[PDB]
């Protein structure tokens, strides 16, 4: 699955393909069907083989090239998808992933402003991945 | 005051989960464990608000 | 694929399937034999992948006995053709060859439709029965139609 | 209990259609075809799953 | 490097709509029908 | 575990040998017969617990959606596991948790 | 709120989480503003009405 | 939701112990409700048993078909419902 996942993140396989590992039922399902509804998400580095871990793969360098329109030796949305920083997930693959709501939730923090809203405690699991 | 009463209610719900998962929860008449569990949590949260 | 038998009602709790263009429900074992895999021991080796699971094996018990007397491929294929919405009087010499089309095509056509590939349909059929019994054994919730 | 059923099959001998009656005795696994016209009779074994089309099929093969 | 800010998120989103717009699922679907699907149906 | 004839692959049925007064396992398509190792022929569990623990797979720790705990493994004493309540879908099922050590894959509880 | 995903209410939570925030307790007031998770749950209850 | 409202005689209604007696007599209990497991053995010798577990039970107690029907009662449900063997 790691190899297959990396083929989608580079462009060798069409980015709209779904790669779904259901570990509990011991089933691995792949869909190239027409008509699946999907949405894009930022990819978070999950491999414990680099200092990159726990952070967003996308950086201001990509953001820099987006505003310019060109690489430093057209560069738009689909350029990001075939460079492994954004991927598409559909409803079936969404079942097997863990999504942070905002970039700030990727890292733990150090308030008491009685006007502003309370952020959830999230104390049922000790460490989220 | 408002924030404290909600904070303490979340703790009691934690205690209920602990009791139910360690077989220390009273069963309500006519109800299975999961019904009794769901029932007690709902009463706590509506009284908290 | 329908599982008959209510809770302590329905006596023999067997399983019959429904095939396109056939008027009546046909027991599972019969269609397994009709595809070219006939001894019991191979049939159960295609469905259940856990020889210890006696609860699942006990539920397949009545299905074997209600389809025991159909002991070879030819009488199985003919049992099918005698129900499949055709005309009256196509004789055994051909009523088999009409049912072989209803099995090769129309039945699971998404897997394949070329000849000599009946191993894929037999293996897939076993998967279905396996999934059917997991829900009946309360080991897996029924599917959520709105997912 | 025996089942006496009329069918829409054609007799293989007299050719009268809608005149073949099927008597299926499941207690003894014996099925019986009868012609309401020329009066012929044909016996064949039946199981529990059989229907008038099962023995009428066996009658077509018993002739040929 | 540094952290992705709220303004940076909208830069990414701007690139999406610049390329795809709002009705691309209508247009791409029909385009695939004229290029290929008609031919296959024949 | 119910078995099949080693020469015909059809299923064996239990039948008594009246003359020698012993239990046999007989076939139904041929003459093969063999001796029964177990006097028990059938069991029906009304109050059952089977499949509670069953789904223990080797890659359950690769699933990042599972919550993680601090519980000490009895075998290797690792500080890293996944846990989950019972996968039994009965309505009266308990809510007690199963923990799986990612090293030896043993299943324990909090009782 | 039911587990419409497999053993969880939304993909932003871990499985088998029965805490208040996981099963639809909206802690904030309308004045304070709702968080994104709370928002969807509120829209589920509202739709049913 | 069919339901009965069963008022009790006054002398019984103010004594919780007597009311529990009434409770157990009204409540339907089948054999299926208290049975945990059933078994079918081949026990050919009527005066003995291959089962080592029921050895001391049947041997001392005793001091037709070879097929045996052996059913087990759950101790907890039998104790709560106040039923004797
Ligand atoms: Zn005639
Ligand atoms: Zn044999
Ligand atoms: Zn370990």
């Amino acid at each position: 699955v790691s190899t297959m996942r990396d083929l989608r993140r580079s462009g060798a396989i069409s980015p709209e393909v779904s790669i779904i590992r259901d570990i509990r039922e011991r089933e691995f399902k792949i869909f190239t069907d027409v008509g699946r509804v999907y949405r894009p998400l930022f990819i978070v580095e999950d491999d414990e083989s680099k200092d990159n871990k726990g952070e967003l793969r996308i950086t201001k360098e990509h953001i820099r090239k987006i505003q310019q329109g060109y690489d430093d030796d057209v560069y738009g949305w689909s350029s990001l998808v075939t460079s492994g920083v954004i991927e598409y997930v559909d409803g079936e693959e969404e079942e097997t992933i863990m999504i942070a709501m905002t970039p700030e939730d990727l890292q733990t923090r150090s308030l008491n402003d009685t006007a502003k809203r309370i952020k959830p405690e999230m104390s049922t699991s000790s460490h989220h991945t | 005051e408002i924030t404290h009463a909600i904070s303490s209610a979340k703790e009691q719900v934690q205690e209920i989960i602990y009791k139910a998962q360690h077989n220390e929860l009273e069963l309500k008449p006519g109800m299975t464990l999961r019904e009794s569990f769901e029932g007690e949590v709902s009463r706590t949260l509506n009284d908290a608000r | 694929i329908k599982l008959y038998g209510r809770e302590d009602k329905g006596t023999g709790r067997t399983i019959k399937a429904t095939l396109p263009y056939v008027k009546q429900d046909i027991p599972i074992v019969i269609v397994f034999r009709a595809l070219g895999v006939v001894p019991d021991g191979e049939i159960l080796q295609h469905i259940c992948y856990d020889e210890n699971d006696w609860q699942m094996l006990e539920m397949l018990k009545p299905c074997i006995e209600e389809g025991f007397v159909i002991q070879d491929k030819e009488v199985a294929l003919d049992f099918i053709g005698r129900r499949g919405s055709a005309a009256l009087g196509i004789r055994r010499e051909k009523r088999i060859q009409y049912a072989k089309d209803i099995l090769q095509k129309e039945l699971l056509p998404h897997i394949t439709q070329e000849e000599g590939f009946e191993t894929r349909k037999t293996f897939f059929l076993g998967y279905m029965v396996n999934r059917l019994l997991l829900c009946a054994l309360e080991r897996k919730d029924q599917d959520d139609r709105d997912h | 209990i025996k089942q006496k059923l009329e069918t829409q099959f054609t007799c293989l001998f007299c050719n009268h259609d809608n005149s073949v009656v099927c008597t299926l005795d499941k207690k003894n696994s014996i099925g019986l075809l009868e012609c309401k016209k020329c009066n012929l009779s044909f016996q064949a074994p039946i199981n529990s799953l059989s229907q008038p089309i099962d023995i009428y099929s066996d009658w077509i093969d018993a002739c040929e | 490097d540094d952290t992705i800010t709220t303004e940076d998120c909208w830069t990414v989103i701007s690139a999406f709509f610049e390329e795809k717009g709002l009705v691309s699922q209508q247009l791409d679907s029909f385009d695939e029908f004229m290029e290929t699907s008609i031919q296959d149906l024949v | 575990s119910f078995r099949f004839c080693l020469e015909c692959n059809n299923m064996l049925y239990p039948k008594e040998d009246k003359e020698n007064q012993r239990l046999l396992y007989s076939c139904r398509n041929c003459d093969y017969t063999e001796l029964a190792e177990d006097p028990k022929v059938y069991r029906h569990e009304l109050i059952t617990n089977i499949g509670e623990t069953a789904g223990i797979v080797d890659d359950i720790g690769q699933d990042p959606t599972l919550p993680r705990s601090d519980k000490e493994c009895p075998e290797c004493h690792s500080r890293d596991c996944v846990f989950f309540q019972s996968q039994q879908r009965r309505k009266d099922t308990n809510m007690t948790l199963f923990y799986v050590c990612l090293n030896c894959k043993k299943t324990f509880r909090d009782e | 709120i039911a587990f419409g995903f497999a053993d969880r209410s939304l993909p932003h939570f871990t499985k088998d989480d029965f805490s208040p925030e996981s099963k639809g307790f909206v802690e904030n007031s309308y004045l304070r503003g709702l968080t994104p998770q709370e928002f969807f749950f509120h829209a589920m209850a509202g739709r049913e009405g | 939701t069919p339901a009965l409202t069963v008022y009790l005689d006054r002398e019984i209604a103010l004594d919780i112990e007597k009311a529990k007696v009434i409770q157990s007599s009204i409540e339907y209990t089948t054999l299926k409700n208290v049975t945990s497991a059933t078994e079918i053995y081949y026990d050919p010798d009527p005066t003995s048993t291959v089962i080592e577990e029921d050895f001391d039970t049947v041997e001392a107690y005793f001091s037709q078909s070879p097929w045996l029907l052996r059913l087990e009662l759950d101790r907890a449900r039998m104790l709560d419902k106040q039923l004797t063997m």
